[PDB]
């Protein structure tokens, strides 16, 4: 059937026999200065939606750069030096029984992006637009700072086919059309600077190509919603 | 005091010993394990994840996605065959650059079945039969959709279901085999062409899979084939 | 029954003895340039490279066997007659005094390890524990060390493991002598963490992860082709 | 007789390895221990200890007494900033030789937290009010009265106590930090005139404490920055 | 929980190996000069004088090391084929004969501790107690060792630990030799009382505590500036 979820003052909607992707099988939790928690920051934070085309190639979002302007954990990332959180990502996509098409939407722990010059480095508007998703290329990439963002090689010279190994889900409009993945924190570090460190990166690679009968929308909307979890800050205290 | 012996064998440096090193760093404190989640003890857990299988490796495919992707067309003839490829996870270019590939060649020996997914990505009104039919080593491929199905194989029904989950059984006569260069075969056969609503355009797709099953274990590690350095990068 | 996995572990997997680096010193020489050295690094070696990088983070105690031998070179010098030679490698922790001289003041090394071998024994061997500030050493890193650089990104300096310093004690003779070290490099005590692909584009340069993209595997005639 | 091997790493002479040494002079009965006050077995026991800091670092004063005694101007603008110092113990060149910043430069990582005392040094009729303001890493110094009382603070009156201890908590993103080159600042500003009966013509000062708490630590000894030598001194 | 003060223990502070002295003796000679010497003191070397110089009492065993290498030197001998050089470290207690030649009496040595080592093996070692009539060494002294003369300042015969002599026990070859010997100095069982402050002032002599006056830290534009 049909089940309604709210955090704080969002509410979204969900089919009962969703199935969830939980990380590496861990649920994201807290460190149990004194780390100060943040309630209010758990809401549903949804992103623009992407228009999926015939022709379209990948995208990806890399979220502490994401929800970088997203109203509160925003603020939070711009006020606390440390910060800590797990993301629920929810990826729906709207198609009918005459659309076509399979998704691989996987979240990338620490996934480090090549350049398309090699002796260079990658600038942060390349590798991270925040809540505009970037977009992958059919071909090479070409930029004295740009990413190398060859769907093939997913920007991180490994091969596309085996990006399964991270916590994924597969969206074939035949069988489903949407994807919860519920990534805990993931780092070498029990807390880290969230303004300069993604700590992981969602990409949504179609790897069958989207297809529709004459006179179907041509186009399918791809939604990204994002529901922080157990955020928590450094402290301010003492003096 | 104590009388000892040359003990053949002694001040030489084997590579592969285990003999305690000392400290060059004692009386300093590590920092304590973190709770990382993601810990894995073996590379099987690795293998045993399903990863995609490009099967289209035809010429100008190899670097577009499209060469994971098995074409079904629109109309063809029905025993028609959709695809083929050998069972050389280790040896074939189809299986050898994915995950349980790329597990196998950092090793020499290894044994166990092969999980093989075959996905339809196309639409949820399409309905089609295949033929997934599986040749034992040394039969060779069958070259008819009658051969394929006196043997070994499934009608994978589209309508039905949109996945089909084919477990390679072992079939060796050694408990090892050399990753390296018989292994079998999967071929895919056009029961009937896929019907739709007659009003679609483009073709439908297949995704494959490989995954290792749980009896799968590799014995002799070696250098993998695939990364090469003509000096220190640095 | 089930086939055993033994080897197939992580630890089994990546507690490989392997050669990562070798240098020649002299005994001999103009400047004070007459002594070999090596940062620490685990990206130098494509084959350890891509073995550690297959996860994104690993913990691992570093032990580090030197095999050093020693040359006579050409001719001009007679009744060289030279003594055993002895050499010093000395390790060089993370944020320790680095020597820019043979006889630079940090090879006194009051606190940097060190190990003196005299030739014709066992090679040296000296094990570096887990040294990070961090719980981890991390294979890749998704940011900046400073996030107004862009050349900083992918670099953090929690995976620095000091330096290593090699030169001769004593010079033994008058004539030319140069020693080959060749370090050879050994994780202990492996714990690692969120597995990644195998690297599928040859990698360019050791401190980053560029990459000319690659075809995903070798092709083929026909997609029904069996040879 | 015993057989033995070669076991790499004998024969040298590791400067960092704990074997026993033959006695030069054995059979020798040294001296017994005697009682002597003042037993310390570790270096935070000196680290644990009030030292005055030297705040007035200007130029020309580092070589006099004045460089501990911190001036309260009889007459300022209110909201005026009567000092302020990073919180860097072992590289500000405030805490850096006090006693707490010497134990640290013998050392490459540490953690704790820092004891710092403010003590007025006015006389007993004299009354006002400070605002002694931390600001946590990398939040910056505060540049008025006002962004200082926004944070964390304290009220120190002087008419109520001549005294103020505030414990520096320890903000960092690992276990230890290095000694060398954030920290935090410290910043005192006149919430209100020193108010006297009105004869006095000198100003009052302040002196400054640092010492560290029971939770403090360092892990890699090495040598010090401070002590240099050419040669032997003999 | 509470993080370890192991390493910061007075006995891990001290106890750890440095090089404090190092000389070089002929094999042969015009007089007897052939042999190194050095006084056992703790005030030559700064960075082990500061740290001992932190305490005013001290009660520690010595433990020595020595690095005994050799050089061939020049040319003008041909057919030197020397064999192995025999070196002997003979330690002095307080109060003990004292070589003036190589060939001294003193070398004999009915009562003075000496190690003979033979090059190519490990380093020589040897362990010389508290040895003092005293209770503890004295860092300090506010007092005179004869009231009557100013120069006996600070001077106490308690401190005094005897010395190490080096020499050749055979030339092996008619041609020159040079022996470094690098000795190696490691307090063993340290028990330090009465904590003192850190030395600021550079040191000056080995036998005083006299200083040019130094700042007390380094200097600040202004009492209210941040860099």
């Amino acid at each position: 059937r049909v089940r309604s979820i709210t955090l704080g003052n969002s509410t979204i909607t969900t089919q009962e026999c969703a199935n969830v992707v939980v990380g590496y099988g861990v649920w994201p939790t807290y460190l149990n200065q004194p780390t100060q928690p943040d309630v209010a920051t758990c809401r549903f934070y949804t992103l623009e939606s992407v228009m999926w085309q015939q022709s379209s190639p990948g995208w990806w979002w890399k979220f502490p750069d994401a929800l970088s302007n997203m109203g509160l954990f925003g603020q939070n990332m711009q006020y606390h030096y440390l910060g800590r959180a797990g993301y629920t990502v929810h990826v729906q996509c709207n198609a009918s029984k005459f659309h076509q098409g399979c998704l691989l939407v996987v979240c990338v722990p620490e996934a480090e992006m090549g350049c398309a010059t090699l002796a260079n480095k990658p600038d942060q508007k390349s590798l991270s637009n925040g809540e505009t998703a970037n977009m992958f290329e059919s071909q090479n990439s070409t930029g004295q700072t740009a990413v190398q963002a060859n769907v093939i090689n997913a920007g991180m010279g490994v091969g596309v086919g085996n990006l399964t190994i991270f916590p994924h889900q597969w969206i074939n409009l035949r069988t489903n059309n949407s994807a919860t993945i519920v990534m805990p924190y993931i780092n070498s570090v029990p807390m880290d600077n969230m303004f300069r460190h993604n700590n992981f990166t969602l990409m949504i690679i179609p790897f069958a190509p989207l297809s529709y009968s004459t006179g179907a929308t041509t186009y399918v909307p791809i939604t990204v919603t994002v529901a922080p979890m157990c955020a928590e800050y450094n402290g301010l205290r003492l003096a | 005091g104590l009388p000892t012996m040359l003990t053949p064998g002694s001040n030489q440096f084997l590579t592969s010993d285990d003999f305690q090193s000392p400290s060059a760093m004692p009386q300093f404190d590590v920092t304590p394990e973190m709770d990382i989640p993601g810990q894995v003890n073996n590379l099987m857990e690795i293998a045993e994840v399903d990863s995609v299988v490009p099967v289209n490796n035809t010429e100008g495919k190899v670097l577009s996605i499209e060469s994971y992707q098995i074409p079904v067309q629109s109309n063809s003839t029905n025993g028609s065959q959709v695809f083929g490829f050998p069972l050389m996870p280790g040896a074939s270019s189809v299986l050898n650059r994915t995950l349980l590939g790329e597990i196998l060649n950092y090793y020499t020996h290894w044994s166990g079945s092969i999980k093989l997914t075959f996905m339809f990505c196309g639409s949820a009104m399409a309905t089609g039969k295949f033929l997934l039919a599986y040749s034992p080593p040394g039969a060779g491929a069958p070259t008819t959709r009658k051969e394929a199905m006196l043997g070994t194989h499934v009608i994978w029904d589209v309508g039905l279901q949109s996945s089909c989950v084919l477990c390679i059984p072992w079939i060796s006569q050694t408990h090892y085999r050399y990753v390296v260069v018989a292994g079998g075969y999967i071929t895919c056969w056009y029961q009937t062409n896929i019907v739709v609503p007659a009003d679609t355009q483009s073709d439908c797709k297949i995704l494959c899979f490989v995954s290792a099953c749980n009896d799968f274990s590799v014995r002799m590690l070696k250098d993998t084939p695939f990364i090469k350095q003509d000096n220190f990068y640095q | 029954n089930y086939h055993s996995r033994s080897e197939s572990t992580v630890e089994n997997f990546l507690c490989r003895s392997a050669c990562v680096f070798y240098t020649t010193y002299r005994n001999h020489g103009t400047d004070g340039d007459n002594f070999g050295y090596w940062v620490i690094n685990t990206r130098q070696v494509a084959q350890l490279r891509r073995k550690l990088e297959m996860f994104t983070y690993a913990r691992f105690d570093l032990e580090l066997t030197f095999v050093i031998t020693s040359t006579q070179e050409q001719s001009t010098i007679q009744g060289q007659d030279s003594p055993v030679l002895t050499h010093q490698i000395m390790y060089v922790p993370p944020g320790g005094p680095v020597p820019t001289k043979v006889n630079s003041y940090s090879w006194q090394t009051s606190t940097n390890p060190s190990v003196f071998w005299t030739e014709g024994s066992a090679p040296p061997r000296m094990s570096i524990p887990f040294i990070s500030i961090g719980n981890a050493y991390s294979m890749f890193y998704d940011g900046w060390a400073k996030f107004d650089k862009q050349g900083t990104y992918g670099i953090n300096t929690l995976n620095n493991m000091g330096t290593l310093y090699m030169r001769h004690v004593n010079d033994g003779s008058p004539g030319p002598i140069v020693s080959t070290v060749r370090i050879y490099f050994k994780p202990k005590h492996v714990k690692t963490w969120v597995p990644r692909p195998p690297r599928l584009c040859q990698y360019q340069k050791a401190g980053n992860v560029n990459f000319e993209p690659t075809g995903v595997t070798e092709s083929r005639t026909d997609i029904t082709t069996m040879q």
